[PDB]
RNA sequence: GGUGGGCACUCUAAGGAGACUGCCGGUGACAAACCGGAGGAAGGUGGGGAUGACGUCAAGUCAUCAUGGCCCUUACGGCCAGGGCUACACACGUGCUACAAUGGUCGGUACAAAGGGUUGCCAAGCCGCGAGGUGGAGCUAAUCCCAUAAAACCGAUCGUAGUCCGGAUCGCAGUCUGCAACUCGACUGCGUGAAGUCGGAAUCGCUAGUAAUCGUGAAUCAGAAUGUCACGGUGAAUACGUU
């Protein structure tokens, strides 16, 4: 995990596209390609769609999760099954 | 005498065994009531085994260990977390290899077809 | 009382250079200490020959460096200062100090 | 080892070399304890808004010659290959093949 | 007075001198015994000693530096024994048949290319 | 080999007991190259050997190994359409080592406390010969002895 | 060796002597050469390394590089952000850790070689269980740092029990570098604690400082070694012989 000097990590125009969600409530999904952004608690109700790297996929995030990373909730690899 | 604590063996090694200490801890337990870990377990007066058990009920062993543990597991699959989401196959969850030697979380080799 | 520092890849080079210093030196009346080998230094380096696949072929290669240590005692003629184009010609490094 | 990679590597040496100096300032910002959260939030905001290839990571050195990315000896500037050809010219100064 | 020897065995080198005394044998500025803690290494040492009855005549000052215990010990035999045959040069055939002078020579094989060890080598499946 | 040119080493480096048999028995035991533990566990043996026999340990030991030192053995041979085996007499320098090498590894496995006192016992065993080691010798004898039709 | 001092010794590194079947006995076609002995530190090319003949396998490499052709030109050429090469019903090769008493812990204690360091090493004190943090000395290095070797010895304990063995897996919280440790790093603290009782057919390495076993360093490198290369400590057994 990430040294404690610094808690949380988002990028800048992911900030001022949320911090701007922050005053006007949830109305969209925001389409994310940063998979390293930290979710801080005072963004709970959004709808996020993570890029998978074909599509962005939306997830809800509550106060359950908030000590986790965007990308941790879209996985990449399909494995349909052996047989 | 715990639960079911064994005797014939020194303080601390008969310690380990109440599922939630182990060595460290477990000498801390007996040096914090002052005792003699070489002493076997069954020359102990029971003037110390109360403040024993309260030094076990202080933090958490068996029971709660078992609570804990399983509501933290269980948060992860209903996340749909990556991390629970490899805790619901049976496949290794901090990133170790597949392609092979993952043989400690699948049991028996279980062959194709037979 | 001067110190003085040789450093030479090559002991031919180096030795002819502590000779001609400790002769010059020498030849104005000014003392001089024998010189002190220090021990050299050796880098050494395993490399692949093939172009593709073949790990156990592999050359060693080898770079030696040589360091000699000289002082002099009783210095009265300095005339090795403007002396460095004979004290050094190609590949023989010189260092002094406490002038 | 295409002309290409070996421009867009001459691009991140460019661009590392030429700031080499807020990278250092914005580190010992945030590294030094007595600075303050109002003194760490900027200098992170800093380093985040700067260009991605300009950091030390973002380097990987290749060969002088030719652009091999492996098989490189930082002592010479050569690659794991060139370095025989040379040696065995005799260019390479102070170099023999050794036994021991 | 006194007389001095050297000996060498394994990296090890050992510088020894024989003086007039009583031997009271200091390795390294330390009692033999305190040095050498539980193995064969004090009746190797005075083998050479006790070989020639003059285990006490000859008070013995060293100083050892390098290699392990077994190669210390064997650098003091050789450097007392180099010691003994500078004070009394008609045994030199006794410590020839003792075996004692001759120096050894075997030192740690270096390793080579394509191998773990000097001379070990992997499995080599033949498929 | 093919030249018949190798040496004979020879070791001799009994600290206090000054024996030569003590000496390969040594070797024999080392393991891993550890001299000082094989040191601690011969000594260790040979002290409750003492403390036990009034005999002196030396020749408890030696008088062990005479009842264990094999006469004959059998030896398979590839006769080219059968499977042989012949008994041939021991050279006379081989049969200490088998003794040696029989004592200590039915002596590495008895499940006692210690080696100190596993040898101890296969010491006195094979002193008089009720250690499992004699009985294994003997069987190798009534092998020889069986298959004596061959001989030569 | 803290200082004066010494050129005694060790040590460092340059130049040199020494081993050439040289001498003796025996054999041998009185040849080459063979078997012992003296002296000798070393005796029979002393030990190890580099050195790989004519050619073979249309062996490998067009992806290190170069190069005859053939191929694309709004792309089979370029730029950027994410993902993959670290996936997983199975099989194979190469290693590490084990299955313990020739050992696991606890206390104090002894001896090596080799090497790297000025876009670097990074000490002292102090703060933290720890990984680590402030701090800045000294060093362009036989001077300062990396950095305290371990196995070994002694004393106390465990008593053969899946165990004071073994450590995978897993839960919680950390530390360091890096813009960023989810996919996908390494280490730290607490706890749980698995398979594993020496392993079939078959199969591998090794002839003396060798096998076995214990530790140390370098390269690549912001970080990332059970791999590679290199250095020492302790230290075996066996060779009748050529079917
Ligand atoms: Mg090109
Ligand atoms: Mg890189
Ligand atoms: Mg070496
Ligand atoms: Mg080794
Ligand atoms: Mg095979
Ligand atoms: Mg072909
Ligand atoms: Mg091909
Ligand atoms: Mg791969
Ligand atoms: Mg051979």
């Amino acid at each position: 995990p990430r040294s404690l000097k610094k808690g949380p990590f988002i990028d800048l125009h992911l900030l001022k596209k949320v911090e701007v969600a922050v005053e006007k409530n949830d109305r969209k999904p925001i389409k994310t390609w940063s998979r390293r952004s930290m979710i801080l608690p005072h963004m709970v109700g959004l709808t996020i769609a993570v890029h998978n790297g074909r599509q962005h996929v939306p997830v809800l995030v509550n106060e359950d999760m908030v000590g986790h990373k965007l990308g941790e909730f879209a996985a990449t690899r399909t494995y349909r099954g052996h047989a | 005498a715990g639960v079911n604590i064994p005797d014939n063996k020194h303080t601390v090694i008969s310690l380990t065994y109440i599922y939630g200490v182990g060595r460290t801890t477990a000498q801390s337990i007996c040096a914090a009531t002052g005792v003699n870990p070489a002493a076997k377990i069954k020359d102990l007066s029971d003037e110390q085994i109360d403040q024993l058990r309260n030094e076990v009920a202080k933090i958490t062993t068996e029971g709660d260990l078992r609570r804990e543990i399983n509501m933290n597991i269980k948060r992860l699959m209903d996340l749909g977390c990556y991390r629970g989401l490899r805790h619901r196959r049976g496949l290794p969850v901090r990133g170790q290899r597949t392609k092979t030697n993952a043989r400690t979380r699948k049991g028996p080799r279980k062959p194709i077809r037979k | 009382q001067i110190r003085i520092r040789l450093k030479a890849f090559d002991h031919r080079l180096i030795d002819q250079s502590t000779q001609e210093i400790v002769e010059t030196a020498k030849r104005t009346g000014a003392q001089v200490r024998g010189p002190i080998p220090l021990p050299t230094r050796k880098e050494r380096f395993t490399v692949l020959i093939s172009p593709h696949v073949n790990k156990d072929a592999r050359d060693q290669y080898e770079i030696r460096t040589h360091k000699r240590v000289l002082d002099i005692v009783q210095p009265t003629d300095k005339t090795v200062d403007a002396l460095m184009k004979l004290d050094l010609a190609a590949g023989v490094e010189v260092q002094i100090s406490l002038g | 080892a295409k002309e290409s990679m070996k421009n867009r590597e001459l691009k991140r040496q460019l661009t590392v070399a030429k700031y080499a100096k807020k990278r250092a300032e914005l580190k010992a910002i945030i590294a030094n304890p007595n600075s303050s959260a109002e003194e760490r939030w900027n200098a992170q905001v800093a380093l985040q808004k700067q260009p991605r290839d300009a950091s030390a990571s973002r380097l990987r050195n290749r060969c002088r010659l030719t652009g091999r990315p492996h098989g490189f000896y930082r002592k010479f500037g050569l690659s794991r290959n060139k370095l025989r050809e040379a040696a065995m010219r005799g260019d390479v100064p102070g170099l023999v093949k050794a036994s021991w | 007075t006194q007389n001095y020897g050297t000996g060498r065995r394994k990296t090890a080198t050992a510088r020894v001198f024989l003086r007039p005394g009583t031997g009271k044998i200091s390795i390294n500025n330390r009692g033999l015994d305190q040095f050498f803690g539980r193995e064969t290494a004090r009746m190797v040492v005075r083998q050479p000693l006790e070989l020639t009855e003059t285990v006490e005549k000859f008070d013995i000052f060293v100083t050892v530096v390098g290699g392990g215990v077994s190669g210390q010990a064997g650098a003091i035999r050789h450097g007392i024994t180099r010691a003994l045959i500078e004070y009394d040069e008609t045994l030199r055939s006794s410590l020839r048949k003792a075996g004692y002078v001759t120096r050894d020579a075997r030192e740690v094989e270096r390793k080579k290319v394509g191998l773990r060890k000097a001379r070990k080598r992997p499995q080599y499946s033949k498929r | 080999p093919r030249r018949r040119v190798a040496a004979k080493r020879e070791v001799l480096a009994d600290p206090k007991y000054g024996s030569q048999i003590l000496a390969k028995f040594m070797n024999h035991v080392m393991e891993s190259g550890k001299k000082a533990v094989a040191e601690r566990i011969v000594y260790g043996a040979l002290d409750k050997v003492k403390e036990r026999g009034k005999a002196d340990p030396l020749e408890t030991f030696e008088k062990a190994l005479d009842a264990i030192a094999p006469l004959v053995e059998v030896k398979s041979r590839r006769v080219g359409g059968a499977t042989y085996q012949v008994p041939v007499e021991v050279r006379p320098s081989r049969r200490n080592a088998l003794a040696m090498r029989w004592l200590v590894d039915f002596a590495r496995k008895r499940g006692e406390k210690s080696m100190a006192l596993r040898l101890a016992g296969e010491l006195l065993d094979a002193a008089e010969g009720k250690g499992a080691a004699v009985k294994k010798r003997e069987d190798v004898h009534r092998m020889a002895e069986a298959n004596k039709a061959f001989s030569h």
